């Protein structure tokens, strides 16, 4: 099962992660049985 | 083919279903019996499993 | 050749009555005859596909049965928006569809 | 529910050519066989021509062969019937059928027609 966990927050910061606290609600459960190592994201 | 030929030799559509199980989540399912609901009384309930 | 025969040409019944009209061919069809409803300011309709199978859509006071050589349709309950003319179509044999003479049924 | 409307008809003289059309709207067209069915004034209907799914198949009533020439347009979903040398005899009301299958002379019979379009054969105003 492939879960997908989300949350979209405002943040005033520039130039470093945030200090604070967020739960992550679930967004999606996908039932495919795929055997995965590796990854890469995409740019417009 | 034609019109003409016996019951023997007239065309039979044929469709064979094929079922697998294999190591992967189970995606088709039967539709699942609903009933009711009663509130108020002592009930046995089923719900989702 | 084939050819195809109407023996009733205007019938007459009620409301609450029962009538039964016959199509007979010259030659053996197998089963393969279809019945059509004809109303006189409309497009004609099926209602009778093959010897006995019926048409969805349609109501099933309509009942056809018979094979061979011999058909006949059959009607049980004569709603009052029955009038037509009704015709028998062959498709069996050389000669393509073909189709027999009109069958008139008014009530009184 | 599926839509038949036809168009062409009118007044002619014998001997002059007119042309039919059949737009069809309720059902996928790309693979059903259309006829046309003829209804005299005064008689019974009449078988007059079939055309396949896809233009190969093609045959005529025998009264009208080497006279009508029965088209297909499966981009614009309408089919043509184009009339040639008519006479006197084909005054009659023109109908076009839907075949349940998808051959020309099979078992199956016409499951959807239309309303028939009026033609007249005479010298006349
Ligand atoms: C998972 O898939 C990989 C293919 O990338 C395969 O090498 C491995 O044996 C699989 N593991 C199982 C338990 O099937």
């Amino acid at each position: 099962y492939f879960k997908i966990y989300s949350k979209h927050t405002p943040i005033n910061l520039v130039r470093d992660l945030p200090q604070g606290f967020s739960a992550l609600e679930p967004l999606v459960d996908l039932p495919i049985g795929i055997n995965i190592t590796r990854f890469q994201t995409l740019l417009a | 083919f034609q019109p003409t030929n016996g019951v023997g030799y007239q065309p039979y559509r044929v469709v064979v279903l094929s079922f697998e199980l294999l190591h992967a989540p189970a995606t088709v399912c039967g539709p699942k019996k609903s009933t009711n609901l009663v509130k108020n009384k002592c009930v046995n309930f089923n719900f989702n499993g | 050749d084939i050819q195809m025969t109407q023996s009733p040409s205007s019938l007459s019944a009620s409301v609450g009555d029962r009538v039964t009209i016959t199509c007979r061919a010259s030659q053996s069809i197998s089963s393969y005859l279809n019945w059509f409803q004809h109303k006189p300011g409309k497009a004609p309709k099926l209602l009778i596909y093959g010897a006995s199978s019926l048409q969805s859509g349609v109501p099933s006071r309509f009942s056809g049965s018979g094979s061979g050589t011999d058909f006949t349709l059959t009607i049980s309950s004569l709603q009052p928006e029955d009038f037509a003319t009704y015709y028998c179509q062959q498709s069996y044999s050389t000669p393509p569809y073909t189709f027999g003479q009109g069958t008139k049924l008014e009530i009184k | 529910e599926v839509q038949l409307v036809e168009s062409g008809g009118g007044l002619v003289q014998p001997g002059r050519s007119l042309r039919l059309s059949c737009a069809a709207s309720g059902f996928t067209f790309d693979d059903y066989a259309m006829h046309w069915v003829r209804q005299a004034p005064g008689k019974g209907l009449e078988w007059v021509s079939g055309i396949s799914w896809n233009s190969d198949s093609i045959d005529y009533a025998d009264s009208v062969k080497g006279r009508f020439t029965i088209s297909r347009d499966n981009a614009k979903n309408s089919l043509y019937l184009q009339m040639n040398s008519l006479r006197a005899e084909d005054t009659a009301l023109y109908y076009c059928a839907k075949d349940r299958g998808y051959e020309i002379l099979t078992p199956a019979s016409f499951d959807y027609w239309g309303q028939g379009t009026l033609v007249t054969v005479s010298s006349a105003s």
